[PDB]
């Protein structure tokens, strides 16, 4: 390829990517910041930390990469290893892993009127604050925010990339046929906004809003406390005479303790709230104790017309209990279930 | 561009980044040492290591790196890569299996005076002596010494920028809150050498454990098997379920202490105080077990039996009572 | 050395590809083997030879859980029907390890056992102690928690059913007839 | 520690000297800084520079440093949470005999649910010790004699049961003092060998001074 | 995440690098290392943690007619989005994407390779596994392993996603491991419940062996919960199957207690009721249970390895050109 390579040598003839292509002093290299997401690779609740693989898209001016196309064989646009043009440092700030950059430098593409385009793919583990109240019920709202590590507002200005359109297409870029949806989180919104610093840097943020879909915990953990619940609620129909009272009922324990062994290798560990499904857990386990203590007071009536009393303090114990229970659990599901991701992303 | 191309080319034409940036060899170059605290990742009590997201701002002046700003079109400031340049080698001494040094070598921002500022990020996996005996109330002193490795006091002089470290970007934990943090400057003298100091500088952070979720899901069950074992004692004989029960309550606390080891730290520096109450409340369990089978026996005096578990029922109630409070009631009021 | 002649003993952490084979586990032998050769060069190039008939095992440092019985390096060379002329060549080593089986046997063969025995005792137990149900689900129930530790160190394989993951089947399916049989017994004597 | 490249004719290890010129052939802790490990101690820490010849018919010389840290284990987690609850445990087991000896009667149910507990244990334990099999652990042993006397204790309250269901009290009294000996014995015999297999006097310099 | 051992055999034509072996000394292949040719730069797609690259760069070999031959292996690991739903009978639709993220479908043209038998060419259109050599997984069985040359309409020309090709893996499980160690032991311990019915009310254990059935069903769900994903989409059938059994414990349990509060009031109306609830109860459990596992035991890959595509993708079925 003579004239691409004739054309490549003459750009690059004192070329230095280690300096902004600012023509004065005083001028600002415009960086549009867009993403697609390629996949939501994970959640994870005990390291409070959202795993995505994506596409970034930068564009930006490089004054020094133009050309005129008609002199240079008509060569119309150009593509060149990232590495040997001037790339913004632009990172994602608040990671976790301090894995800052890019996972492949990619070539980006120039323009014969030295617009660069750089579309690199990326592996990020991002640090995302963990809405533990309602889990799993809950939405999450974790944020990608993007930055120049080193220059300042007076050096890059970020702006949120454009829509195929031309519009002000302010979001994540999801297509259909080729995102890899995520078996556990449906996407809801997933807007972008450029930050403003109140010396000072610009931030281009990226929000992700995904729920939860429950019915993995509904049917593994939820309808087993239930099951337990209502075994703990038939305790009380048990007559003292059937000698298993006490068996059951620490056996309904004893299950209830190893379904929160399960439960406790999903939960957050994070102590700023407890989930809905641990004071569910917790309720229930305080249910089942209070069922032992019933069926005990119930059988030392029943040992001492005492036998009447004590037929009659079950039954009491029994329909205070269903009423309890009723109350607690209908309390909880309310809820849980009004909790809803929200209409707005910025309400 | 062109102004900054050329500059850039006319400083590193003979650059050295071997020697120290000094004009003369005898002056000390001054080093101002200033720790950003981003995110205080992770607390090992087993490993007693403390994971931090730190970014470590570094400013010296660099004798040779000056220009005159008219020369260039009135370039004030330039972005270059930091391993041109002579750095200070710091050091995390108390580095317990992380990286030593400074890996990450983001750019350095140089001006016109020479002045360089350099805020590389790190991840610092710090060694620190872990306190577990009042856990999960506990607090922790956990530091990390910086010095230059290499360099001593009288040819590199580090200075702290702050008497404290930078908080101001700090993501709040979720288990633990930095009661409070202090930077020291400290200057070794050792025998060989009158003149010369060491010098090093050594930030601390106070955290505190926010107990709640421990409380939960561990002091909680704990706290019902515990209710839960005197209980058999209310029982009548004649329901012959006492055994099963207690032995069933027996079996449920076995079953949980593989969520408490799955949960609480492995250390045996000393034994955390929920692994007081656990193995208290197992001792607790298996007395009444013993007291369950003296009493059958007893019964197998039917009267003397009965006041027996009346009098039992009252006394392991009060022992369950004042053991779970002479556990937590008195660091609860330490912390009040 | 002035000879040209060149030594390079690089090291390297080799995860090579076996076929194990799981029927007599825990008492089986393996013998595993890696295939190497040169890559892109064909035996008209580049030829390789063996050292030796075995490899060298004197700085072996001693395995905790395999004994190598034997080990042995053959050289091979291959015909395609591309290329009459040009072999290719590969070194293939391999090793005879044998299992110490000690560990399993401690951890795994011992609690199945004493399962089998108490599920076999439960039979001289009287009706009139009304012992006989509690003390077949309370083995029912160890053996199933047990069972939580034996898919843990049983491998996962389905390539062949392991000798010892037959066994807990066998003790299984002993314990599931164990207590049929007690239901049965116990509603004839009520009769 | 070796070098990669040179043999013993190219380079040579000596022992650093301290400043009172005593050779420091060991390694080096510094006491006013150095942090215990929360599981283990180090007693001694002796270094020897070993030579031999790698050629079989006295070739190239090879030489290295081998530094022997000899570490100790810290008990006490294991105490708390695993020795004394199986210990206790084990002990609940003999309480069957004295149970009685007829209908209601919970000897063999205890025995068979102290036994469950001790395979719960068995797990957890099972968790922590390494697969290899050059050796049993003590604690192995123990929790192995423990199961192996809880099902003998199964089979003679049976075998009681039996009998008394067709003597029963003398047979317990007399198994109960049989079973209460053996257990004994032998969880003491488990126990001491770790006694005098303890770390041993050595000639060595202590690692870290008093 | 599925990991793999793969080849993958580049060729292509750089006429710069043409010789005439009679001029050098009948060179006819030639081997050089991959940095100095230039290279394609194909990379796995799909790959699920940033090894988009190749894992060893062995020479090129270069014949003196221009072609350039690489055969570059690499261990990958892609995103394979798992199907519970008939686990353990399951088959996964696993797939490894390759494209060239430097180079657009304007500038090189990915085309699967050609094979001859008779002097006529036909299309490499599946994945390559040697008939001897290759040791099968203990796991999963290869059932289907299609390629796939995929272009886009709708894609720019000059966009690198309008290309790529697609080599799919349909794979089995094999379910012998999970019958043996889950299926069989969790369908015997809760078909034991229908016993619980049998058992007299005099002896008093038949809420302890339900309740104790209901242990051994939790703890069967937290191991099979910890071997599979937390997907919400569907429910796994050996889930479905612990689900429906738990139900029907918890419903013996309520039957037993009702039959229990009868018999301490009778005895005869208990028994009745014990024996009308074990005849309901037994054959609905027995058909559920049914129900569930033969929809997974006659669970297969489809014969076709695209439904709708008559074309097999199989070594006997060579398409000639
Ligand atoms: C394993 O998993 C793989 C996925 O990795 C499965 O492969 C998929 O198989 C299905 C069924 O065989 C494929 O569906 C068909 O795909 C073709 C693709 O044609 C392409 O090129 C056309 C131009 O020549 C273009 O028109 C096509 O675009 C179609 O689809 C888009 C998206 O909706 C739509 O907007 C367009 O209008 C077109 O419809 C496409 O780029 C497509 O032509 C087929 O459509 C016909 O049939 C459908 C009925 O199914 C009908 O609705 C349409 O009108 C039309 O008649 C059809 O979609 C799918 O593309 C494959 N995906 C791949 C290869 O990536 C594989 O089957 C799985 N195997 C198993 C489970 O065994
Ligand atoms: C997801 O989380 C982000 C933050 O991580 C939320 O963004 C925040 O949204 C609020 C409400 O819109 C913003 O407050 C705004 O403040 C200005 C100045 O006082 C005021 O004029 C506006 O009316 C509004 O109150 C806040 O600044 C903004 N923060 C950031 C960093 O963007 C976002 O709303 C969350 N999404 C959901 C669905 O909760
Ligand atoms: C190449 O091959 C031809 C044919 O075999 C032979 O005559 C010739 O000598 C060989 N050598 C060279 C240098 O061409």
């Amino acid at each position: 390829s003579e004239a691409e390579g004739r054309l490549r040598e003459k750009l690059f003839s004192g070329y230095d990517s280690s300096v902004r292509p600012a023509r004065e002093v005083g001028d600002r290299v415009r960086v549009s910041v867009g993403l697609i997401l390629a996949q939501l690779i994970s959640l994870n609740e005990k390291d409070e930390e959202m795993s995505t693989k994506v596409y970034l898209d930068l564009e930006w001016t490089d004054y020094r990469l133009s050309w005129d196309p008609a002199e240079h064989d008509g060569i119309d646009s150009l593509r060149i290893t990232a590495e040997s043009v001037w790339l913004p440092d632009v990172v994602l700030l608040n990671n976790n892993d301090g894995n800052f950059d890019v996972a492949l430098d990619i070539s980006v593409v120039v323009s014969s009127d030295g617009s660069v385009r750089w579309q690199p793919p990326g592996i990020y583990r991002s640090s995302c604050s963990i809405q533990v109240t309602y889990f799993p019920f809950d939405w999450q709202n974790c944020t990608m925010v993007f930055s120049s590590y080193s220059y300042d507002s007076s050096e890059v200005s970020l702006q949120t990339g454009l829509g195929p359109d031309g519009q002000g297409h302010q979001e994540i870029h999801i297509h259909e046929g080729t995102f890899i949806e995520n078996g556990q989180w449906e996407i809801i919104h997933k807007p972008s906004r450029l930050i403003q610093p109140p010396g000072q840097r610009q931030e281009v943020i990226f929000y992700l809003i995904i729920r939860r879909k429950p019915l993995f915990y509904l049917v593994n953990v939820i309808a087993p406390c239930i099951l337990i619940t209502l075994l703990a609620i038939f305790v009380f129909y048990l007559p003292p005479d059937a000698g298993e009272k006490m068996g059951l009922s620490i056996f309904a324990l004893l299950t209830l303790t190893v379904f929160l062994l399960l439960l406790a290798d999903k939960v957050p560990e994070t102590s700023l709230s407890v989930p809905i499904i641990i004071k569910y857990l917790m309720f229930t386990m305080v249910l089942v104790t209070f069922s032992v203590i019933l069926s005990v007071v119930v059988l030392n009536l029943h040992h001492r017309d005492w036998q009447f009393v004590a037929m009659v303090v079950d039954r009491l114990f029994l329909w205070t209990f269903i009423i309890f229970t009723s109350v607690g659990t209908l309390v909880i599901f309310l809820d849980a279930t009004y909790h809803l991701p929200p209409p707005d992303p910025f309400p | 561009s062109e102004h900054e191309t050329r500059l850039v080319a006319k400083l590193f034409k003979d650059y050295s980044s071997v020697v120290r940036p000094v004009e003369d060899h005898r002056q000390v170059v001054e080093v101002t040492v200033g720790l950003q605290l981003i995110q205080l990742i992770n607390v090992d009590e087993v490993n007693q290591i403390v994971t931090t997201n730190v970014r470590l701002k570094q400013q010296w002046v660099d004798y040779n790196l000056k220009w005159n700003p008219d020369d260039y079109g009135g370039v004030k400031k330039i972005h270059i890569p930091s391993e041109k340049i002579w750095r200070p080698d710091l050091v995390l001494y108390n580095n317990a299996d992380g990286d030593f040094a400074i890996v990450k070598f983001t750019k350095v921002l140089l001006q016109y005076t020479g002045h360089i500022t350099w805020t590389p990020p790190a991840i610092f996996k710090s060694y620190c002596e872990i306190i577990v005996t009042h856990f999960p109330f506990d607090e922790q002193n956990c530091s990390m010494k910086l010095g230059t490795w290499t360099y001593d006091g009288s040819v590199v002089a580090i200075n702290p920028e702050s008497d404290q470290p930078d908080l101001s970007n700090f993501m709040e934990s979720g288990e633990w809150v930095i009661k409070e943090s202090r930077g020291w400057k400290h200057s070794v003298t050792y025998s060989c050498c009158p003149d010369t100091p060491y010098l090093d500088i050594t930030y601390h952070f106070v955290m505190q454990r926010l107990p709640l979720y421990f409380i939960v899901n561990v002091i909680i069950p704990c706290l019902l098997f515990s209710f839960l074992t005197g209980l058999v004692f209310y029982l009548p004989t004649d329901s012959g379920e006492k055994m099963t029960l207690s032995i069933s309550v027996l079996l449920s606390l076995t079953v949980f202490l593989l969520v408490i080891v799955e949960l609480i730290p492995s250390t045996s520096s000393a034994v955390p105080l929920i692994g007081k109450y656990m193995l208290f409340t197992m001792v607790f369990v298996i007395a009444s077990i013993i007291i369950t089978v003296i009493v059958i026996n007893t019964h197998h005096w039917k009267y003397v039996a009965m006041v027996m578990d009346h009098i039992l029922l009252g006394v392991f109630m009060l022992v369950c009572i004042i053991g779970t409070l002479a556990v937590f009631a008195g660091r609860l009021i330490e912390l009040n | 050395q002035y000879t040209g002649h060149i030594t390079w003993t690089p090291p390297a952490i080799f995860k090579s590809y076996c076929e194990i084979i799981v029927t007599h586990f825990p008492f089986d032998e393996q013998n595993c083997s890696m295939k190497l050769g040169t890559w892109t060069y064909d035996g008209s190039v580049v030829a390789i030879n063996p050292e030796s008939d075995q490899p060298d095992l004197s700085n072996f440092m001693e395995s905790g859980e395999w004994v190598i019985k034997e080990s042995r390096g053959w050289k091979h060379s291959v015909t395609y029907s591309c290329c009459p002329d040009t072999p290719y060549l590969d070194i293939t080593y391999h090793f005879v390890m044998q299992r110490l089986p000690l560990y399993f046997i401690v951890n795994v063969i011992i609690p199945c056992l004493l399962f089998s025995f108490l599920t076999g005792l439960v039979f001289y137990l009287p009706t009139d102690s009304g012992e006989k149900m509690t003390l077949s689900i309370s083995v029912l129930l160890s053996l199933t928690v047990f069972l939580l530790v034996i898919v843990e160190l049983i491998p996962s394989t389905s390539s062949a059913v392991p000798l010892i993951g037959k066994y807990m089947l066998f003790t299984m399916v002993f314990v599931i007839a164990s207590i049929i049989i007690t239901v049965i017994v116990i509603n004839t004597h009520h009769r | 520690f070796r070098s990669q490249t040179y043999n013993a004719e190219e380079v040579e290890f000596t022992f650093a000297v301290d400043n009172d010129g005593k050779t420091i052939n060991k390694i080096d802790i510094d006491t006013e800084a150095y942090t215990e490990n929360g599981e283990w101690a180090i007693d001694f820490c002796p270094g020897v520079i070993r030579r031999h010849h790698g050629g079989a018919t006295d070739g190239p010389g090879e030489t290295d440093v081998i530094y022997s840290l000899i570490i100790r284990r810290k008990p006490l987690f294991y105490v708390i949470n695993i020795i004394v609850p199986c210990v206790l445990i084990s002990g609940l087991v003999l309480l069957a005999y004295f149970l009685p000896a007829q209908a209601g009667g919970q000897k063999c149910t205890v025995s068979i649910n102290v036994l469950l507990a001790q395979t719960v244990f068995l797990f957890l334990i099972a968790q922590k010790i390494p697969e290899t099999s050059l050796s049993v652990p003590l604690l192995g042993r123990f929790l192995i004699f423990v199961m192996v006397v809880a099902t003998l204790i199964v089979m003679n309250c049976v075998i009681v049961l039996n009998v008394s269901q067709r003597m029963g009290n003398a047979l317990d009294n007399i198994c109960f003092w049989a079973a209460l000996v053996l257990f004994s014995v032998g969880s003491s015999l488990i126990f001491l060998g770790a006694y005098f297999n303890r770390v041993p006097d050595l000639p060595y310099a202590p690692c870290i001074q008093p | 995440t599925l990991t793999t051992n793969v080849w993958i055999e580049h060729g292509w034509t750089d006429n710069r690098l043409k010789w005439n072996a009679e001029e050098f000394g009948n060179i006819s292949v030639l081997r050089l290392p991959p940095d100095m040719v230039w290279l394609p730069e194909i990379v796995l797609e799909n790959n699920n943690d940033g090894s988009f690259q190749i894992s060893y760069s062995c020479n090129v070999l270069v014949y003196h007619y221009g072609f350039v031959y690489w055969l570059p292996p690499a261990i990958f690991r892609s995103s394979c989005p798992i199907s519970v739903t008939y686990f353990p009978f399951d088959w996964q639709n696993c797939s490894l994407k390759f494209s060239s993220l430097k180079y657009t479908a304007k500038e090189i043209t990915l085309s699967l390779k050609q094979d001859a038998k008779e002097n006529r060419t036909y299309p490499v259109e599946w994945i390559i596994i040697d008939p001897e050599g290759f040791t099968e997984n203990g796991e999963w069985e290869i059932v289907h392993r299609p390629a796939r040359v995929n272009v886009d309409p709708r894609a720019p020309l000059d966009s690198p996603s309008r290309q790529d090709i697609t080599f799919y893996l349909i794979i089995r499980r094999k379910p012998l491991f999970y019958i043996i160690n889950i299926l069989v032991p969790c369908v015997l311990i809760s078909f034991m419940v229908n016993l619980v019915f049998y058992l007299p009310a005099d002896s008093g254990e038949k809420t302890s062996v339900a309740i104790s059935v209901l242990l051994a069903q939790s703890v069967f769900l937290l191991l099979i919960s910890k071997r599979l994903p937390a997907t919400s989409m569907a429910i796994p059938l050996i889930g479905k199957f612990l689900l429906f059994g738990m139900v029907l414990v918890t419903m013996v349990v309520v039957i037993c207690v009702i039959v229990l509060n009868i018999h301490f009031r009778w005895n005869r109306v208990a028994r009745t009721v014990d024996r009308l609830c074990l005849f309901v109860v037994t054959p609905v459990m027995v058909v559920g249970t049914a129900w569930i596992f033969l929809q997974g035991v006659y669970n297969q890959p489809p014969p076709q390895p695209f439904p709708g595509d008559p074309y097999s993708y199989n070594v006997q079925d060579k398409r000639f050109i």
